RNA sequence: CUUGAGUGCAGAAGAGGAAAGUGGAAUUCCAUGUGUAGCGGUGAAAUGCGCAGAGAUAUGGAGGAACACCAGUGGCGAAGGCGACUUUCUGGUCUGUAACUGACGCUGAUGUGCGAAAGCGUGGGGAUCAAACAGGAUUAGAUACCCUGGUAGUCCACGCCGUAAACGAUGAGUGCUAAGUGUUAGGGGGUUUCCCGCCCCUUAGUGCUGCAGCUAACGCAUUAAGCACUCCGCCUGGGGAGUA
């Protein structure tokens, strides 16, 4: 849930933030930690590519099995844990043979609750298991494209795909943004949904949050002048002169399509409903 | 403690072994959690009067629990839909 | 074949609105053959209302049915309308050999509001 | 809900004697676990009708029946707020 | 009081019942179409149209009877 | 002290409520097979869809919402309201019973809460139906009826408003006073081999015709607008005004 909080100066009037609710520690593993320096958004060389990163609060990277690689070996779950990289809460897991891993928060799991990685692992929460095996009619989170990468797909806060039918070769899946590819038979995945939900009516309130996090300003191009973007100059304000809205290096952003036709999934696209 | 019986329907397709262990499979999933099997029959072969996946005709099979109402359709009905071979089901209790 | 599909016993779907009645015959599984309409006859509006477009549309497609050939036709009705009874009669003098006739107006169980006009 | 079972037990040890079966002290308190039970339902579906109607008719003939042990007696009163740990 | 049919159909049905194990007050109370024959074509009592009437739902979801038998 | 009220014990019924689960038809959108020149609409037309092969026809897919018969002056609930089915939880009612406590009751200001549809916020969903809007037509004109489309919205969840011809335009409670006639859940008895069939009676709600009586009249008539008691709310000519 989120709190608002009682407005006492300027500065927090409509501001809002999380109740923190679903933990039971606060400090990590020391192990599975791994240590990560800050880019600001910017090259091997040293030049900005990507513009308005940096400027943030230090962190850490947390190990995620996202394979769930091992298969068959019953687990259970005694901890959760706070992630800043993702908006996904996470939770630690004390398999059968003293190992211990993180793994994303599905939406209502108990601690104490038992989780596995394997075929024969039937239908619940948080098991993982192929696609071809999955009944129709189901959502699930954090599917691999491929076989045992470590999946890309659902991966965030919230609900998840749905599966709508398959074949024998290739599997249908239906995502939210709501469009549809054709998945492999036997890319390891589980079920229901992420954690966190109410993520997105954080009010995140004041400048400063989003420095905290971090990331930094960007300026519009109405205003600057007209070498470092197109529409730019203009005695007082600036109406947008030319038609086709241009990013600052040219090339469009309202409508254009920038897909690329020749790419070899493109047959496994279908229905092509958000983008 | 209440009286329940209950209805689940299987294809024809499958071969006979798989409805023997399928049965006794099933029968445990009613009995395990301490509500009682009591008596399993099998209405058997017959035609529907519509087809349900496509099949115009099944197989049908009554079995009956008295229980608590704890144990044996909070099993099932999680155990049913995921099932490709249990087509419908539905469940009572004592009344006509 | 493929377009001279020649049987002896296919189908007939059978429209009738109250300004509109349309006619097709087709196969058992079916696939289209033939059709009419009192509009393409050169009628119009308020003479497609009439119980006679059931029989000269009846004929007209009833023709290219027994060009291709075909004894006997089944007869599905829908269409509330004046012609759902009449198109039968001018059938039968086509000289065809209708077995059976399946009413069926497709009714709901209030799948979605009506209009609600008037 | 309440189930027989549990109400024609608890009465035997506050009945006032064997036979009895009114006596309201039995009342207040079958009453007493009835609006537990509903008001713990009653948490679960946070809206409804039937329930607070159904649970304001007996808690207020709840007051009602201990209005009248109030005078017909004292000292069961007392014991019987202190036994049952109910009405401050 | 009453113009209907006959009083008392009920003395071959009761107390309770079918629920789906009896054809044989099944398709007496209904049509040849699929639709079910009202209280006045019967004669039968009222609560028993009031069981009779799921008794048959019951059983078309179990796929024993139609919702709908035109062809 | 038991006759009011409530508790029992054995029973009857029900679309009474909240949450989850399941299924068929139908509308629609798309895909595919079939096949040509109209479809659709009106009182008469036009606008639109269509040779990029529509509509019609068949198959299968998705997707939201509503649930044919049943349904009846039938039932339930305090009202608003509630009709696919199944499970979980769960409220009250009616009868019979009579042991059981022995007047604990009625009404209810101020307060507290539920409350059609529209409406509003935040978030999801979007099949129909459809304000606003556009076009067509009628028309002296028509920003109206008619027609073709068509967004919000209808839908779900958490919240908020807090009203209506919320009607039977009849406050709640108790008690007494002609019948007849159906209906709904029950109960007692006779006849019946067995009533399950027939009949007589008795309770509770439910509808119609009707006297005594009332009412200005229409009308109500054991479900009173009759005979009375208690308690509450309300009215004092109409507009001004449910305004300031
Ligand atoms: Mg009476």
């Amino acid at each position: 849930a989120i709190k608002k909080y009682k407005p006492i100066t300027n500065g927090r009037r409509n501001m809002t933030s999380l109740d923190f609710a679903e933990i039971t520690k606060t400090t990590p593993e020391k192990s599975l930690l791994k240590p990560l320096p800050k880019k600001a958004g910017r090259n091997n060389q040293g030049k900005l590519t990507v513009r308005h990163h940096g400027g943030g609060h230090k962190r850490q990277y947390r190990v995620i099995d996202f394979k769930r690689n091992k298969d068959g070996i019953n687990a259970k779950v005694d901890s959760i844990q706070y992630d800043p990289n993702r908006s996904a809460n996470i939770a630690l897991v004390v398999y059968a043979d003293g190992e211990k891993r993180y793994i994303i928060a599905p939406k209502g799991l108990e601690v104490g609750q038992i989780v596995e990685s394997g075929a024969e692992a039937d239908i619940k929460v948080g098991n993982a298991l192929p696609l071809q095996n999955i009944p129709v009619g189901t959502v699930v989170h954090n599917i691999e494209l491929k076989p045992g990468k470590g999946g890309q797909i659902a991966r965030s806060a919230g609900a998840s795909a749905q599966v709508l039918g398959k074949e024998g070769k290739y599997v249908l899946i239906r995502l939210r943004s709501g469009e549809v590819r054709m998945i492999l038979s036997t890319c390891r995945a589980t079920i229901g949904q992420v954690g966190n939900l109410q993520h997105e009516l954080v009010n995140v309130g004041k400048a400063g949050r989003s420095r905290w996090k971090g990331i930094r300003p960007t300026v519009r191009g109405s205003v600057m002048n007209p070498n470092d973007h197109p529409h730019g100059g203009g005695e007082g304000r600036a109406p947008i002169g030319r038609p086709s809205p241009m990013s600052p290096w040219g090339k469009p952003t309202l409508g254009k399509k920038t897909r690329r036709g020749k790419k070899s999934s493109d047959k496994l696209i279908v229905r092509g409903r958000k983008k | 403690m209440r009286t329940y019986e209950v209805m689940y329907i299987v294809r024809p397709n499958i071969e006979e072994d798989a409805k023997k262990a399928l049965v006794e499979r099933f029968n445990g999933i009613l009995a395990t959690e301490g509500a009682e099997v009591l008596e399993a029959k099998d209405w058997g072969k017959r035609r529907l009067a519509y087809e349900i996946n496509d099949f115009k005709d099944g197989f049908y099979n009554i079995v009956r629990v008295k229980s608590d109402n704890n144990k044996a359709t909070d099993e099932f009905q999680r155990l049913a839909k995921i099932s490709d071979d249990i087509i419908r089901y539905m469940v009572i209790r004592e009344d006509e | 074949r493929r377009v001279k599909k020649n049987i002896e016993n296919g189908v007939a779907h059978i429209r009738s609105t109250f300004n509109n009645t349309i006619v097709t015959i087709t196969d058992e599984f079916g696939n289209a053959l033939s059709w009419s309409s009192a509009g393409a006859l050169g009628f119009k509006g308020s003479k497609k209302s009439t119980p006679f477009a059931a029989q000269m549309a009846s004929e007209t497609a009833s023709k290219s049915a027994m060009e291709h050939g075909l004894k006997t036709v089944e007869v599905t009705v829908k269409g509330p309308g004046p012609g759902r009874e009449s198109a039968i009669r001018a059938l039968q003098s086509a000289g065809l050999e209708v077995t059976a006739i399946r009413d069926v107006t497709p009714v709901p169980h209030n799948g979605c509001r009506p209009p609600k006009r008037r | 809900a309440i189930s027989q079972e549990r109400k024609n037990e608890i009465i035997k040890e506050y009945r006032v004697h064997e036979t009895d079966t009114g006596s309201p002290e039995v009342q207040i308190a079958v009453l007493t676990a009835e609006i537990n039970a509903v008001n713990e339902h009653l948490r679960t579906h946070k809206k409804d009708h039937h329930s607070r109607r159904g649970l304001l008719k007996m808690v207020g003939r709840r007051r009602h029946l201990l209005n009248y042990l109030r005078s017909k007696d004292i000292q069961r009163y007392r014991e019987l707020i202190k036994s049952l740990g109910i009405r401050r | 009081g009453r113009r209907r049919k006959k009083v008392c159909y009920f003395t071959a049905n009761g107390i309770t019942h079918i629920d789906y194990k009896d054809t044989e007050l099944l398709k007496r109370f209904i049509s040849e179409r699929g639709k079910i024959l009202p209280r006045r074509v019967t004669g039968t009592s009222a609560k028993y149209q009031r069981m009779l009437t799921t008794a048959i739902k019951r059983s078309r979801h179990m796929a024993l009877l139609p919702y709908v038998k035109e062809e």
